């Protein structure tokens, strides 16, 4: 691509000389004339006005404003730093005199304040716990986590890249295609962060509390299509 | 915090609010007027056997058809069955219209509702310690390990509930939970004996004045015993087990967490999962720790199902763990919705119709209509003159039961805006003239819509 | 021999259980639960 | 619970001569169809023949499902027996062709053999090191028999399993080193008293004996469809159970077919061909049949058993009628088994079997009347009256179902023929095919 | 718009940024948040940058070619120093539609929604 | 190479005099169709001048009369310098997007933006690299590089050292550096250093040293379609959707912004607009909703010229239950001019078969060519052209050097033409599956 | 290839990114039977090693084409019964630590199309997340196909590849429709279309 398109305002969202619209439109549509900003929400927070419910959904005006502006990956990382306390209340606030107590600011969080799962975690014989785990128990019992792969892709490629002879394009490739905050979320804290979190005089939180990359479904193949020969093949592939 | 409303908490009223049951003797014979029913004595006796079939838990996947004209009480009988069974028995009502999901094939929607209609009751013991943390105190070990600065043999926690105080001599490993949950003195926690860990509910509101500002909510002290051991009864449908297995909820990873933040579309769950669920459910039933509760799937306007739905119900009804299915239809001889050249009775395919116990509901005599008018009036709280009861029942005979019942609320208002608490003929005669029935409205369409060029109906 | 500065050890046997804590972690926030904070 | 085919517990044929007994294993009559089905069981059990399509045809009832369910009961657990209602093939997640491909491949098993090592012993000591504020974990397990004791290193996955299972000294545990599953079996001595919240008391066990390790052969049977799903993905094997597979690409299945042949010759796997039972097959459309024509031609095709109630009937997606509702170039590939309507002596036997299965004690007069009702109203209706009459008899506290209870059941519940008369007698008060109705008295 | 002459912290976080053009220099007190915007652009002393000080947008235009011989090869885009005034004030009449407001309020847009690059859901 | 011989491979252009637009009776691979080729030559003049926007031309004629041939001739005579978009009407029926979106995208692919950009680029053979790692790496380093005319040392900045170590540059490598961005591309390896490359297998190729200045201002010309600018602006890596194809229905306010932006670049002279052409083969497969869209999409200043082909008579318009010429509504045909293609005479059939035989590797005897020409008159030009390949393979199997009449006669006997195959189904009617689904399997 | 003898990360103190620190490189020591190296890996190759759960004393494989890492096993120097988990104990790799392997591969053009449409081979974030999302077919553009023709043409001109055009057999071709047949009129004009048997 020519740098006219890829760098110098042929991209509508990126502000600069020769894209005078984008900086204005970024500020006004995301902040000034934006319904989710706390100053706008605070005008609508009452009566039958459109944010009336916000009082009861267990989220701040700041949290409503973050959830409207961050993408579903960033929100999923923020969701890692949170606790199922309404599910713990189901364990504790239990007797008739507890009157199924719920924080009034969390009143509408009905389906998490009451559901069977949390109780099944806590009972001494896990009948409803095991019933909710059948699918993954069956999967592992069949050994499908350990059986060799019977197929793989015959070809594999890295993503296509824009080639543009500007330094900004190279910087942007690193910012997006090798995105630091997403990578840090997936792979978690660095070794000095673990030291600095562990030896301090007071506790401290970490950007992700843990590595957020999932466990691989296959115990031996993991996240790669590399395969390794074995003695079973070696014995049997000569008659 | 929230301002309680003190004055009134009375019920609303809907088309079937008067129906309280099937109104049957201990012999099962129908009483001619009971539990809000008038007449239908044969259909009520048949539905009484259906209630006994369901309540006996012997049988799976029997079909029932309520057959009869519109307004003949078929949904009244279904709602009466649900009330005779009581809320412990699952009752899943749908129309046949509700099966046409955009997210999944309509046979999955039908099978979801089919397994919503099957309940499971599981009895377990819950066993936890609870309170605000009054104290936390290590015990040094008598044989400390070499090279380590401290060795702890016990970790004492004081727990206080509203009803007592106890010193828990815990295993030292609970340090892990205390650090990770950040348990302080004055925090409300529980410890569960099946793990030995703890979880933090919050800070006790006994401490809500520690600071002018702190960023946490405060929670009441537990109003139970400090040690809660009791049996708990959990009711789940087998559909709840399908979803709990096909869409696991608790996942800690990025993909699970992005998942629970996005639109949670339903999915065409496999027979392999449902069969594996059935086989493990049956293990626990044979162990006696769970009991199956077969309920009712009620399909209203069952003539809205198509031939693909019915041919699936053949398979579904043959499975060993299945509800009783009740269908209702009023469509005479009609085309099957998916087979534009097959006409059959009830709009039900003849192949499928052979499976069903069929219950006919007949029309009402004028005196039955008049009795229903009085039952409906005393349910809507309307007070009538006997001449007004007769005039309303006349519309019930000449026009429709539904139409005459629907005039009672307009006439009640028209009476009180003349200062009268009792509705009389003058009010009925105005309600019936403000509020037309279908047929008189259709006569206006025929008369004024004789031409369409201007001021005429669109046709 | 000296234990790992960052790892707390739990051990259990016939006599019951102990937890043992590195002296590098006493005087940190991790020591507080053992009665040995900053 | 009791269901429609619960009494069917086999095909009811002599295993030597394949001769159908007139009554056996819950099946009555239909002897030609039951003998033909017994021959198809041999084709299935031998496995050498691929992709023979058999159609069970006949009018409603007459046991087309009952015979197919008898075959399922005769094959037992190891062989796949996929049942489809043909209406299940229409899907929003995938094409009809893909839905058929998955159901064909669900019907082929792959019996993998594995060798595994299990530990079993008394836990003498357990030690775990945990990082502060981090994931790093390590540990050691000291475990014992009457004849061995050893100390094993533990990784993070074991330490998670050990604490999930609350492994404590004196517990008897077994560990499958291949799967990594830990299970407790009991305790060598009482749960120690000093600590609170230590959980429920276990079974007692004496200590295990002999060597700590032992080897164990374990056998797993999985479908070709299950292998398809696992291999089309890096992640998301939950699609095995959720559906949610998408349309799996054909070059993946080519690879799986090759590798499964390689696994068979290598002796890693035994292929186990089963059957796809498609029920009421006339619900498939012309595109489905055109696909099935050639799906049958693979050497990995299952034997396909079909049922149809249909006469000469319109093919779906098509202008024109054909026998069984099936197209002729499809029927060219199909042998047909015919079921026939019952004799009264057969109805009496079937009703007796249903009554026994439902635990209902009919009087001989009630059985005679139910048999007569069975002739006039159908076998399904007369079987429904058995359950109904039992309830009515119990409400009057009778020991047995009498003619009184069958007559009251017949009075309360209409049969299809009598319901059609009721519909004809009330055509104005029921809604017509043109939507007109009268609500007035 | 100018060559960066200074990037000095002035708060416990607020900078002073010095900007230069062929026609003079100016210093700007920076809000902590536009400073982070300037810091996410890989701006350093000697770079040429553009700032919309009202909207809070900024862009690294390049490195000033007075530094072009820092090395004989570097992977860098050397640009001349701006020849005009370092500060420019312009009246712009900006149009949007109510649908642009719909779109902007319904979902995170543009550089907010980086995960959108994955397609599918 | 990769490119095999296909149906149209012989077409190299339109075969028309550039001065007068008079078509030659045969040239550039096109025989006859002179009135139609002259009309297509006038359309090329309209396309190349760019002035007129949104003309729609229909090529109407019977099957196998060179409607696609003329369309290939136009594409080949415009060359790579102009956007030419080849749409089969069947492609508009996407599941990813609506029909009108797919038609918008097709129109937007057919307008180019042409942009000229310089870079200094450095190209030469590496004489030496040294790098100092202290130990974290890339602290400093020196590159020596040469052409056949010039040699220089460069002191390297640390990010150039990262580029050099990433691309594993070593002595003897011939490299180019796009110094405006510092990507380095290893053009090859010098032959003069062949023995340094101990890890390179014998299949490895080697270049000569580069020539002239070590540094050159290379000028690149880019053409980017309006559709590419649209898709780039659709999401964070929207350009990937130009390949995976999962563009959604791209919002029209994005396109309106881009239309304004490109008109700005045109007036500033930063870019030029290059109107191309959209070709819609089998335009009769579009429906009434497509045609009513196309009506007004042609009215834009950013409309390409559109060219369409139809075989159809008075035929049913799709999405309606009535019939119209070419299968197209008169509502649309009012804004269209029609070019009509005729059937060929025998000498034109002879010439086309000859060209097809010379484009294929086929030595054809005169009597075989005469026989194939008669088959062409009786069975159609496509069938006779398919017999050329067949007869060559038969001749080759009997080891013959030329295709003789004997080989054409085997081909004619083995493979039926459409008229003989129609007769075959009529004579075989009871054994084939009829439109009522009936068939008899018996002898 | 080698036994991992030592493994040591080195860190970047990012001031204002908000994600905290990042790791700038990994130093890793690989030992084979014949020799030894120490590699200063790029962060994206260390992320590949993190995904593969490598530890000191493991034997690993690092394909520099992809930057992928495979853990082959524990080194046989640690071969002991006394680990609860079924480890692969494997001998030290023979030969040099650094190798070049020649492999002959059979692919179709469709395999290349699909590989480049839904990329999974890199250690970038798009490739990484592409391995976690549900597999999905997409309406691959003619731009990608013409680009892959040029890629394949270069493999042919380099002499590393040969073309093997084959056949598509469309059985039951009467089950096609007028849109399919109209599309074949375009598709069969393609200068590398296969032979089609109906
Ligand atoms: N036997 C009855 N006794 C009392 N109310 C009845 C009776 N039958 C019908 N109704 C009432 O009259 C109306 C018509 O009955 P409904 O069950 O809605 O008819 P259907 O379901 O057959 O259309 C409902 O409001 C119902 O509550
Ligand atoms: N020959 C038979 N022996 C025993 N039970 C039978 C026989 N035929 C039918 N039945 C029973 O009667 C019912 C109807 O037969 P079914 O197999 O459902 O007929 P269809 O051929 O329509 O599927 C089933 O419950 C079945 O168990
Ligand atoms: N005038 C012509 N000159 C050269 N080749 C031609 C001519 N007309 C047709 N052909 C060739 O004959 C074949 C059939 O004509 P074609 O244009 O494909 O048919 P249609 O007009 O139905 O699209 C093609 O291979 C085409 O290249």
């Amino acid at each position: 691509l020519p740098r006219l398109i890829w760098c110098d305002g042929g991209r509508l969202d990126k502000p600069g000389p020769g894209n005078l619209v984008a900086g204005f439109r970024s500020k006004y549509l995301n902040h000034m004339m934006n319904i989710w900003t706390p100053e706008n929400i605070r005008s609508s927070l009452e009566g039958i006005e459109n944010f009336t419910w916000l009082r009861f959904v267990d989220t701040s005006l700041q949290e409503a404003y973050r959830a409207s502006h961050t993408d579903v990956f960033a929100r999923a990382v923020d969701l890692a730093s949170k606790q199922n306390r309404l599910g713990h209340m189901q364990i504790v606030y239990d007797e008739p005199e507890d009157k199924k107590w719920t924080p009034v600011h969390a009143l509408f969080q009905i389906c998490e304040r009451e559901n069977p799962k949390a109780v099944a975690e806590i009972t001494t014989e896990g009948v409803l716990r095991d019933l909710m785990n059948i699918a993954r128990v069956k999967y592992r019992e069949l050994g499908l986590c350990r059986l060799e792969k019977a197929a793989r892709p015959r070809a594999s490629a890295p993503p296509i890249e824009v080639v543009c002879d500007s330094r900004s394009a190279v910087i942007e490739r690193e910012n997006i295609m090798f995105h630091p905050a997403m990578r840090k979320a997936l792979f978690g804290p660095t070794p000095s962060e673990i030291k600095e979190a562990s030896f301090g005089p007071r506790p401290v939180t970490l950007y992700p509390p843990r590595a957020l990359l999932p466990a691989p479904d296959h115990d031996k193949q993991r996240f790669t299509n590399i395969t390794v020969p074995s003695m079973a093949r070696f014995v049997t592939d000569s008659g | 915090i929230s301002e309680v409303r003190g004055n009134t908490r009375d019920h609303r009223t809907a088309a079937h609010t008067h129906i309280k049951g099937l109104g049957l003797n201990s012999s099962g014979i129908a009483e001619k007027q009971a539990a809000g029913f008038v007449g239908q004595c044969a259909a009520r006796e048949a539905c009484g056997v259906v209630v006994d079939l369901i309540k006996a838990h012997k049988m799976a996947g029997r079909g029932v058809l309520l057959a009869g004209g519109p307004g003949t009480g078929k949904t009244a009988l279904a709602l009466a069955i649900s009330q005779e069974l009581g809320t412990k028995i699952p009752f899943c009502p749908i129309t046949g219209s509700e099966i046409y999901s955009t997210e999944v094939k309509k046979t999955e929607v039908l099978m979801e509702n089919f397994r919503r209609a099957i309940g499971l009751r599981v009895r377990e013991t819950k066993d936890v310690y609870e309170g605000e943390v009054t104290e936390m105190t290590p015990e040094e070990a008598e044989n400390p390990l070499g090279g380590y600065g401290k060795t702890i043999s016990t970790l004492l926690i004081g727990l206080k509930s509203a009803r007592g105080q106890k010193k828990l001599r815990l295993d030292p490993s609970i340090y892990e939970a205390i650090q990770k949950e950040r348990v302080q003195v004055g925090d409300v926690i529980y410890i569960e004996t099946n793990t030995g860990a703890c979880k933090r509910v919050g800070r006790s509101d006994a401490y809500a004045t520690e600071f002018d500002l702190e960023a946490e909510e405060y929670v009441p002290i537990p109003k139970g015993e400090v040690h809660k051991k009791k049996e708990i009864v959990q009711d789940v449908t087998l559909h709840d087990l399908d979803v709990a297995n096909a869409r696991p909820q608790g996942g800690q990873d990025i993909i699970s967490m992005m998942g629970q933040l996005m639109k949670p579309k339903m999915t065409e769950i496999t027979d392999k999962l449902r069969m594996e669920i059935n086989k493990v459910v049956q293990k626990y039933i044979n162990q006696g720790v769970a009991e199956l509760i077969p309920g009712v799937l009620f399909i209203d306007e069952a003539h809205m199902l198509d031939i693909e739905c019915f041919t699936y119900l053949n398979k579904a009804l043959e499975s060993p763990i299945a509800p009783i299915v009740v269908l209702a239809s009023n469509r005479g001889i009609a085309t099957i919705r998916g087979a534009d050249d097959l006409k059959a009775a009830h709009g039900i395919p003849p192949d499928f119709l052979q499976r069903l116990l069929i219950i006919p509901t007949h029309p009402y005599e004028p005196d039955e209509i008049r009795r229903i008018v009085r039952i409906r009036a005393q349910t809507e709280g309307v007070q009538l003159t006997d001449a007004a009861v007769d005039r309303v029942a006349e519309h019930g005979v000449r026009i429709s039961l539904r139409y005459c019942l629907q005039l009672l609320a307009p006439a009640s208002i028209l009476a009180r805006v003349n200062g009268r608490t009792q509705v009389d003929v003058q009010d009925i005669a105005e309600a019936e003239e403000l509020f037309l029935d279908a047929r008189r409205s259709a006569n206006i369409l025929t008369s004024t819509g004789e031409s369409g060029g201007l001021h005429g109906f669109i046709s | 021999k000296r234990p790992d500065p960052m790892m707390i050890r739990w051990v259990n046997n016939k006599m019951g259980s102990v937890v043992a804590v590195p002296e590098e972690l006493l005087g940190t926030h991790a020591g507080v639960v053992f009665g040995a904070g900053p | 619970l009791i269901a429609a085919h619960s009494h069917i517990r086999g095909l009811g044929v002599d295993a030597d001569t394949l001769e159908p007994r007139p009554s056996s294993q819950g099946l009555v009559g239909q002897e030609k169809a039951r003998k033909a089905a017994a021959v198809v069981l041999e084709m299935i059990k031998q496995g050498k023949i691929a992709g023979r399509a058999v159609l069970i045809a006949g009018p409603p009832s007459t046991g087309k499902t009952a015979i197919a369910m008898g075959m399922a009961q005769s094959l037992g657990q190891d062989v796949p027996f996929t049942t489809l209602a043909a209406s299940e093939i229409f899907s929003l997640e995938m094409s009809k062709t893909e839905a058929l491909t998955q159901a064909f491949r669900k019907s082929i098993g792959v019996r993998i053999k594995e060798e595994s090592e299990i530990m079993e012993g008394e836990v003498v000591e357990i030690q775990i090191d945990r990082s502060v504020t981090g994931g790093a974990k390590q540990g050691k397990l000291t475990i014992k028999t009457t004849d061995m004791e050893a100390i094993y290193d533990m990784g993070s996955k074991m330490i998670d399993a050990m604490t999930k299972e609350r492994v404590m000294a004196g517990d008897i545990i077994s560990i499958d080193k291949s799967s990594g599953k830990i299970t407790k079996l009991g305790r060598s001595y009482a749960r120690s008293r000093d600590y609170d919240a230590m959980g429920v008391d276990t079974k007692f066990l004496q200590c295990p004996e002999g060597e700590l390790q032992k080897r164990k052969e374990v056998v797993h049977t999985v479908s070709l469809h299950e292998i398809d799903v696992i291999n089309s993905r890096t992640q998301g094997f939950l699609a095995l159970f959720s559906g949610d597979t998408g349309e799996i690409r054909s070059e993946i299945r080519d690879q799986i077919n090759t590798k499964v042949a390689e696994w068979k010759e290598e002796g890693k796997a035994e292929i186990v061909p089963g059957v796809l039972f498609i029920d009421e097959v006339h619900m498939l459309d012309i595109e489905c049949f055109s696909y099935i024509n050639r799906a049958l031609e693979s050497d990995l095709a299952p034997i396909v058993i079909m049922a149809s109630n249909r006469g000469v009937s319109r093919i779906r997606g098509t202008d024109y009628k054909s026998p069984h509702g099936l197209p002729l170039d499809f029927l060219d590939r199909v042998v047909i088994i015919n079921t026939h309507p019952y004799t009264p002596d057969e109805l009496r036997q079937i009703l007796s079997i249903r009554a026994q299965e439902e635990e209902v004690d009919l009087t001989p007069d009630a059985l005679a009347l139910l048999t007569k009702i069975g002739q006039e109203a159908g076998l399904r209706y007369a079987s429904n009256l058995i359950t109904t009459s039992q309830l009515i008899a119990a409400k009057r506290r009778a020991k047995q179902v009498g003619v009184e209870d069958v007559q009251r059941s017949f009075k309360l519940f209409y049969d299809p023929a009598r319901s059609v008369r009721f519909v004809q007698e009330s055509e104005k008060r029921l809604i017509g095919n043109d939507g007109v109705v009268d609500f007035s008295y």
